[PDB]
C-alpha cells in the first residue's frame, strides 16, 4: 500500500512564504526521490523539481528557481516543498509524486494535491 | 524545454466506441514518454509508461504507441468513466513537460 499524504488547504496573503509537507508510508522513504507538480486552470501542469532523502539533492526546474525550496525530513518519512513571496500567479493545486519503477521517470504515486490560494 | 502538443483540447466520442489522442514533441524524446488520466477533484493517474506500456492494473482498453517524435494514446471501446482528462508527458530530458491535455466528451 503505497501511498502519499499531502496537507490541508492554503489561503495566503501576498509575500510571506508557505511550506508543504507530503508524508509518504509503505515504502522506505530514502529508495526514492520525491517529486513536486504544479496544476493551474490555464498554464497546466508543471513540472517543479525533486529531491532525494538519500543525501538532500535538489534538481530544480528553471522555472521555479527561486519560488521553490525542495527540503525532506527522514525519520519523518514526509518531504516538504516551500514556496517563496506568492502572488496571484502562484495561487493553484500541487502535487506530490514519486516513480513506481526504477527505470522510468513516470510518476506512479501521487499525493492527493494541496490547494494554495493567494488572496489577501 | 521540450514541448509536448496535444493538438485537441477537447476530442467527441462515444461509449462503445475508440479513440485515438494524439501528442507530439519538439524534439525526439525516444521513448521516455508517459500518458496519465485525471479526473477533476483527483490526481492524475499513470496509464501508460515508456511510451507503450501499461501501468499495473490500468484495463486492457488502454493502449498507446510512438517511439520517437509523435505518441498516439488510443481507447479500444471507451466506457462512461473514460470521459476524463489525458496528459501527455516527457520525462527524457529535464526540464519534465507535460501536454496542455485532452479531454474526452461525449458526443450528442
Amino acid at each position: 500500500a503505497v501511498h502519499l499524504q499531502q496537507s490541508g488547504t492554503e489561503l495566503v496573503a501576498p509575500g510571506g512564504g508557505v511550506k508543504l509537507s507530503c508524508g509518504a508510508s509503505g515504502y522506505t522513504f530514502t529508495n526514492y526521490d520525491m517529486n513536486w507538480v504544479r496544476q493551474r486552470p490555464g498554464a497546466g501542469l508543471e513540472w517543479i523539481g525533486w529531491i532525494f532523502p538519500g543525501d538532500g539533492s535538489a534538481r530544480g526546474n528553471e522555472k521555479f528557481g527561486g519560488a521553490a525550496a525542495l527540503a525532506a525530513a527522514a525519520a519523518g518519512g514526509t518531504a516538504y516543498m516551500g514556496l517563496g513571496g506568492l502572488s496571484s500567479e502562484d495561487s493553484g493545486v500541487y502535487f506530490c509524486a514519486r516513480r513506481g519503477f526504477a527505470g522510468a521517470a513516470s510518476f506512479a504515486y501521487w499525493g492527493q494535491g494541496t490547494l494554495v490560494t493567494a488572496g489577501g | 524545454d521540450i514541448v509536448m502538443t496535444q493538438s485537441h483540447k477537447f476530442m467527441s466520442t462515444s461509449v462503445g466506441d475508440r479513440v485515438s489522442i494524439t501528442c507530439k514533441g519538439s524534439q525526439d524524446v525516444n521513448s521516455a514518454l508517459a500518458w496519465y488520466q485525471q479526473v477533476p477533484g483527483q490526481s492524475p493517474a499513470l496509464l501508460i509508461y515508456s511510451g507503450s506500456n501499461r501501468y499495473s492494473g490500468v484495463p486492457g482498453r488502454f493502449t498507446a504507441s510512438g517511439g520517437g517524435t509523435d505518441f498516439s494514446f488510443t481507447i479500444s471501446s471507451v466506457q462512461g468513466e473514460d470521459l476524463a482528462l489525458y496528459y501527455c508527458q516527457q520525462h527524457y530530458t529535464t526540464p519534465w513537460t507535460f501536454g496542455g491535455g485532452t479531454k474526452l466528451e461525449i458526443k450528442r
